């Protein structure tokens, strides 16, 4: 509707898309996080102060 | 009875005055680098000053303006240049619509003609016609090639003796014959004899292949940064040609083409790595030159 | 102890060495110390399981 | 300076990623990108200095792309702009530009073939 | 040493700098 | 328009031959055009310098499955008798 | 046209000696292989010592003081001894 | 069993290594010693690998 | 005694003039 009110015009596109047959998602981190995440380590495990995962 | 030079194969270079000139109007403008949308190659006759119908064409079709590339080649091309001389122009245009245009000598069949005086369709091959054009020697084809270098910031390279045979073989497609090839005997010498004029010859053959080497030798080793990523290469690099390619400003442009995988540089390194995956597996030994190599296969087929 | 750290690294992996990407640590930073390929995690997704000449 | 003997695929992509910096989305790209040659046989890098004067350095691993660094500096670009933001710089909006109108002949070529 | 043989096909560079060493140290300590 | 032509100041640029002589044409003079006269110079704009949002990436992903999906089943459409028979004569063709 | 600037030679030849070199230069192979035919060669020039071989100007010039270069000897051009052999329909 | 065989893993003692509540193949830090002790002075050992006997010890 | 014996950096890239001048 912000683009249909900057055209001056009414859009009547119908069925724009349908999820998928598998929709598959993976987990998104913060817009900082995701790519300055520090590669520190513990015993076996990965360490972030947002999340934890295994370490080989 | 009066002699030019009498000198080992000296003759080689063309005049200061005209090897000047030839390096003021066919010069190589700094190429900027970008996408190239067209390519062209148009025949002018730098006498004439006059806007041509197929370079008008070309502008119109691509919407630039032909005044201007005219009035540039007649302010360029009229002066210090023959009555009614053709010149190749090779127009280079860019995405952007602007174009670079070199001039260029005119090709070798023109030469020809102006050397032979002969006219248009005055001249046929002979699976066509039957009979043999008029005679010509393997001299003016040497004067006709000193003329045409692959570059006038250095009319040395290419070799002459390189030349010559793509101008004899040119001569021989238009059908011309010669005196030295196709023909048992060359021109007769009045003040000489056949055995002494024999015996010159294979001395003057072994020095000229003794200074063709030498000078093959040379030029391969001495060559810029810019031929070394152009063409193959086997020679250490010195620190002066470093220094000479980064003061070059194409060496951007030559770095992206040679980095490109369809590049003659790419190629050239596959078929090095090909024909070394080839000693190290039809090789008698580790240490096996690429010319015993040669030899074993034409000793044993 | 300075010199025998360059004399035994490697240039491929002195440039590895400060990278982290997008899901941590590289995997070859990861699994470079392979104690039997029984221990590999391995995590390729079929997207990626190809791989050129 | 010189050209790697083996198919240099990160020198490639940083060459491109020179070339698309200098065919960027900026009035003038030519007063911000520049170009070095290292005969130290320095690895070829890439030092991004945003205005605050924080340096981002992408690390071009073998196997990257020149898309894939424009990818990098694009999303570090957006971090640094918000950034930027929060400490309160004022920044330049992004806004029509002949770029973006060559981008429209291009994308209107696309369009036409497909 | 599969993995060696398959990743030196497609290696960066193709001097020995880091594998002669490694040989030279195995040398060395091994017997 | 006769007056207003493009390139019509021309004749009034030229006052006389001598200047005309005087002036010297430099290599510079055929380089002087391959630069645009307004924006910048610019290597390269192509169709892979335009950028795709997230709904164009699931599109194009979408249609890249699509496609994969429907190379799988021509390979199986395509598997009649005489076409695998054609598909092989051509292939040892190929190969020898 | 051809001008003559300069002798090769310092005997004048005679008309002899002319007529059998042009009737010698009159007929020519063609192609070195077993279909190898002779023909005729054609626009043969009236003088056979001084047509090709030193002493003339051959019109070739482009520039306006670039004069027609003069023909220097044989041996002052290199590869030229190994090219009469070399430079065949192989 | 024949899927298991058929990749090519091997079934060691429990004193090496086993599968874990995950089934992940952990290794027994007594055998990463010993596999370390052993594999000390080999071309292919590495820090990464002293690094991962430290982790395992 | 027998072997004694036998023994006794960074530079700016140059733009093209047709890129630079502008």
């Amino acid at each position: 509707g912000a683009f249909a009110k900057l055209a001056r015009s009414n859009f009547g596109d119908p069925l724009p898309s349908s999820f998928a047959q598998e929709p598959y998602f993976e987990e998104e981190i913060e817009a900082h996080r995701k790519h300055h995440r520090p590669d520190v380590y513990i015993y076996k495990y990965n360490v972030s102060p947002t999340h934890f995962s295994l370490r080989e | 009875p009066k002699t030019v030079c009498v000198e080992p194969g000296s003759n080689r270079l063309p005049e200061a005055l005209v090897v000047e000139k030839a390096r003021d109007i066919f010069g190589r403008p700094e190429f900027p680098g970008k996408r190239v949308l067209h390519n062209w190659r148009f025949f002018i006759k730098a006498g004439k000053a006059a806007t041509g119908p197929p370079v008008g064409q070309e502008f119109s079709k691509l919407g630039l303006k032909a005044m201007d590339f005219a009035k540039v080649f007649n302010d360029r091309t009229k002066p210090h240049f023959k009555e009614d001389v053709e010149l190749i122009v090779r127009i280079q245009v860019y995405f952007d619509k602007s174009y670079l245009f070199t001039i260029e000598p005119p090709p070798t069949a023109w030469f020809i003609l102006r050397a032979l005086r002969k006219k248009r369709r005055e001249t046929g091959p002979v699976p066509l016609r039957g009979h043999y054009c008029a005679l010509m020697t393997l001299e003016m084809a040497y004067e006709i090639a000193k003329m045409k270098p692959l570059c006038w910031g250095r009319p040395e390279y290419p070799l002459l003796e390189t030349r010559v045979r793509r101008v004899v073989g040119q001569a021989r497609r238009m059908g011309v014959c010669f005196i030295g090839v196709d023909t048992p005997y060359s021109s007769p010498v009045k003040d000489m004899t056949e055995q002494q004029y024999t015996e010159e010859c294979e001395r003057y053959r072994r020095i000229h292949m003794e200074q063709y080497t030498t000078l093959r030798q040379r030029e391969l080793e001495e060559a810029p940064l810019i031929e070394r990523l152009h063409r193959p290469n086997m020679s250490p690099l010195t620190d002066e040609q470093i220094e000479e390619g980064l003061r070059d400003p194409c060496l951007l442009d030559t770095l992206w083409r040679a980095s490109h995988p369809l590049s003659p540089y790419h190629r050239d390194l596959r078929e090095r790595e090909l024909a070394r995956r080839y000693l190290n597996a039809r090789g008698w030994v580790k240490d096996m030159t690429p010319e015993e190599m040669r030899i074993v296969f034409m000793n044993y087929r | 102890q300075r010199q025998i750290a360059e004399y035994t690294t490697d240039p491929p992996e002195r440039i590895m060495a400060g990278v982290t990407g997008e899901k941590g640590p590289l995997r070859a930073r990861v699994s470079g110390a392979r104690l039997g390929l029984q221990r590999t995690p391995a995590r390729i997704p079929w997207t990626m399981q190809g791989l050129h000449r | 300076p010189l050209l790697f003997g083996y198919g240099h695929t990160i020198q490639k992509a940083v060459l491109d990623f020179y070339r698309r910096a200098i065919s960027a989305r900026s009035p003038f790209p030519k007063d911000k990108v520049f170009l070095f040659y290292a005969i130290d046989h320095i690895t070829p890098r890439i030092e991004v200095t945003w205005l605050d004067g924080t340096s981002y350095v992408p690390p071009v691993l073998e196997g990257a792309s020149s898309q894939d660094l424009i990818q990098m500096v694009m999303e570090e670009a957006w971090l640094a702009a918000d950034r930027m933001a929060a400490e309160g710089r004022v920044l330049n909006p992004l806004a029509i530009d002949d770029y973006k109108w060559d981008q429209l002949v291009v994308f209107k070529k696309v369009r036409d073939k497909e | 040493d599969e993995i060696q043989r398959r990743v030196a096909d497609r290696t960066c560079v193709q001097e020995q700098s880091t594998r002669e060493v490694q040989e030279r140290w195995k040398r060395h300590v091994v017997p | 328009l006769h007056a207003l032509r493009p390139h019509g100041n021309w004749d009034y640029l030229p006052l006389h031959n001598n200047q005309e002589q005087q002036e010297t044409a430099s290599l510079e003079l055929q380089g002087m055009k391959a630069s645009v006269d307004i924006g910048p110079n610019r290597f390269d704009l192509n169709e892979k310098d335009l950028s795709l949002d997230e709904e164009e990436q699931v599109e194009k992903a979408r249609l890249d499955n699509e496609l994969m999906r429907w190379r799988r089943l021509q390979r199986a459409q395509g598997s009649d008798y005489d076409h695998w028979m054609e598909a092989e004569t051509r292939r040892i063709q190929e190969m020898a | 046209d051809y001008k003559q600037v300069y002798l090769p030679y310092d005997a004048a030849p005679t008309e002899r000696e002319l007529e059998r070199e042009r009737r010698r230069f009159k007929q020519a192979y063609h192609g070195r292989m077993e279909h190898r035919k002779l023909v005729e060669v054609k626009e043969v020039p009236l003088n056979v010592y001084t047509y090709g071989k030193e002493g003339m100007s051959l019109p070739i010039a482009i520039f306006k003081d670039q004069k027609d270069p003069v023909i220097g000897p044989e041996w002052t051009y290199p590869g030229i001894y190994e090219n009469k052999i070399a430079a065949q329909h192989w | 069993e024949r899927q298991f065989h058929l990749l090519g893993y091997v079934k060691w003692p429990k004193e090496i290594g086993f599968y874990n509540a995950g089934d992940n193949f952990e290794l027994t830090p007594q055998a990463a010693y010993r596999i370390y002790k052993q594999n000390c002075d080999e071309t292919f050992w590495t820090r990464l690998h002293n690094e991962k006997t430290i982790i395992h010890l």
